[PDB]
């Protein structure tokens, strides 16, 4: 039984949330923000990611060099990432270096210079990032997947933004973005590891008290996406491995079917030929794929956003003449979530998930990430007892009913990259979303 | 000269991104009225000579031949028929 997550607020509406672990000597403090690329329009798309670069380029007090030195002297590191719906800035340090790290984070968020000289310098760095993501195939596949599934909608945009915007982002629009979005009612100060809650609340009162509040404070994790069944093919015969993602519209964080979608995802599960145990996994798709050498790997996913999600699978394969079999067998396993699953698969997946949801949190950064994610998506940290009860509530009838309305005979978004000549056209893929025998 | 899926015999393809949408997401008859009128007119206009010239020529040849044949087997065509045989 893990220690209780303590939660306090300031007057501006900044949440402070902490989970102490007296067995570790490091601490992760940081700021989770309920804001990301999805808050940009088409003209300033790329701003949030641009800011993340400039946040480390110097503040009104410390210059770029002083900032570098200050963190080096702390002993730990700082890290940041911007996603579609969430931005994070955190600092891992020693137990007693926590007040320094809170002070540095408060500085780079509130008091960053955003000097025209630095904007102009990063404008080239970010331009080079556009031509080097090209190598991270999983990311290429998932960014095309969002672009097509949410065609011409904010969730469909990339985080980097178009080349055109990178050349035209000004310090004005950067400042406007962080003034509109980085407000106290959208922010959570999180501490995990060797942190005292009462100490962290004091540090928040010292550094984050002059944060603007938004005019209309909605609750944390408050959002209309119209999924497009569609396909992107990026054939490249010179690549040896095909990367394929298939997804349907999934569930939001606060859906009533959130746990049902996780259980369904665990029934298919993951596979990787490089792991020794993977040939012995219980999943039917795992057995088909391993016995027939259809794939190097597959990874089921159920990605959630505030108002939508994507549920699907990501496959990698060198077997270029049997891509058709791989896709066929995968979608016939999805069909069985509608037609065939019983208490056998459901109770096995529940067993595996009851542990999996706890196992994931195995270090201070994972704990901080869990507190921050849950506070910015649900407005509260959900206790493991509540999670165990929501999983236990999932029956085989729930899984069948969910799959029948979410998967069965539904449109998919499909992305293929690499030697995908053997991937059939959209209709033949989408025809495997149902079974004529049922 | 033809392989099969996965090794069809194409030269290596690279650099083309292809996009499409589901049959359920699309209007199958989008732009049908424009197509039926303007597209068919364009396609027909561009091929009309290749049909009209041979058809009109061979119809004229037939018409002349059939009218002469008919005339030769009337009373008026007696003499010309006698010579023709």
């Amino acid at each position: 039984v893990s220690p209780k997550t303590r939660t306090s607020n300031l007057k501006n509406g900044l949440t402070i949330a902490s989970e102490s672990n007296p067995l570790v000597q490091t601490a992760t403090v940081g700021v989770w923000i309920d804001a990301g690329s999805r808050n940009e329009n088409a003209y300033n798309n790329g701003t949030a990611h641009f800011f993340e670069h400039l946040a480390f380029k110097g503040t009104d007090k410390r210059s770029q060099h002083q900032l570098e030195l200050d963190i080096e002297n702390m002993g730990g590191h700082l890290n940041a990432y911007t996603s579609r719906e969430s931005t994070v800035y955190y600092a891992k340090s020693f137990k007693d270096d926590v007040p320094k790290s809170v002070e540095i984070l408060a500085d780079i968020l509130q008091h960053s210079k955003l000097a025209e000289s630095a904007i102009d310098r990063e404008r080239e760095v970010i331009t080079r990032e556009l031509e080097e993501v090209n190598k991270q195939y999983e990311e290429v596949v998932f960014d095309h997947l969002h672009a097509t599934a949410f065609m011409n909608q904010p969730l469909g945009r990339t985080i980097l933004g178009p080349r055109e915007n990178i050349q035209t982002i000004t310090n004005t629009e950067l400042r406007k973005f962080i003034t509109e979005n980085y407000t106290a009612d959208r922010m959570v100060l999180v501490g995990a590891g060797a942190v005292d809650h009462d100490a962290l609340v004091e540090l928040a009162e010292k550094y984050f008290s002059h944060l603007p509040s938004s005019q209309s404070p909605v609750p944390l994790g408050t959002p209309i996406p119209n999924f497009v069944g569609s396909e992107v093919r990026l054939r490249d015969d010179t690549m040896p491995v095909a990367h394929i993602a298939i997804a349907v519209e999934g569930v939001s964080w606060t859906s009533e079917d959130y746990y049902t979608a996780l259980v369904a995802q665990a029934i298919i599960g993951n596979y990787d030929r490089a792991v020794g145990t993977s040939r012995h996994q219980g999943s039917r798709l795992s057995n088909i794929v391993s016995e027939n050498n259809l794939a190097n790997s597959f990874q089921s996913f159920s990605t959630s956003y505030s108002d939508t999600g994507l549920w699907g699978i990501y496959l990698t394969s060198e077997n270029t003449t049997q891509i058709d079999d791989l896709v066929h067998f995968t979608l016939k396993e999805w069909n069985r979530l509608s037609t065939s699953v019983s208490n056998l698969q459901v109770e096995r997946a529940k067993s595996q998930l009851k542990a999996g949801l706890l196992l994931s949190l195995d270090g201070t950064t994972y704990v901080a990430e869990d507190i921050g994610r849950q506070l910015t998506t649900l407005g509260r940290r959900v206790t493991p007892a509540e999670v165990e009860a929501k999983l236990e509530a999932v029956t085989e009838h729930d899984v069948r009913a969910w799959a029948q309305k979410t998967l069965y005979d539904k449109d998919i978004a499909l992305v293929g990259l690499g030697p995908i000549e053997g991937l059939y056209d959209y209709n033949r893929i989408r025809n495997d979303m149902s079974m004529m025998r049922w | 000269y033809m392989g099969w899926w996965g090794h069809m015999g194409s030269p290596p393809q690279k650099g083309i991104a292809g996009y499409t949408i589901s049959p359920f997401a699309a209007r199958p008859f989008a732009g049908v009225v424009h197509a039926a009128i303007f597209n068919t007119f364009r396609r027909t206009k561009n091929q009309a000579l290749f049909v009209i010239l041979p058809v009109s020529f061979f119809y004229y040849v037939w018409t002349q031949a059939s009218e002469k044949n008919e005339w030769l087997y009337t009373k008026a065509g007696r003499h010309e028929l006698a010579k023709a045989l």
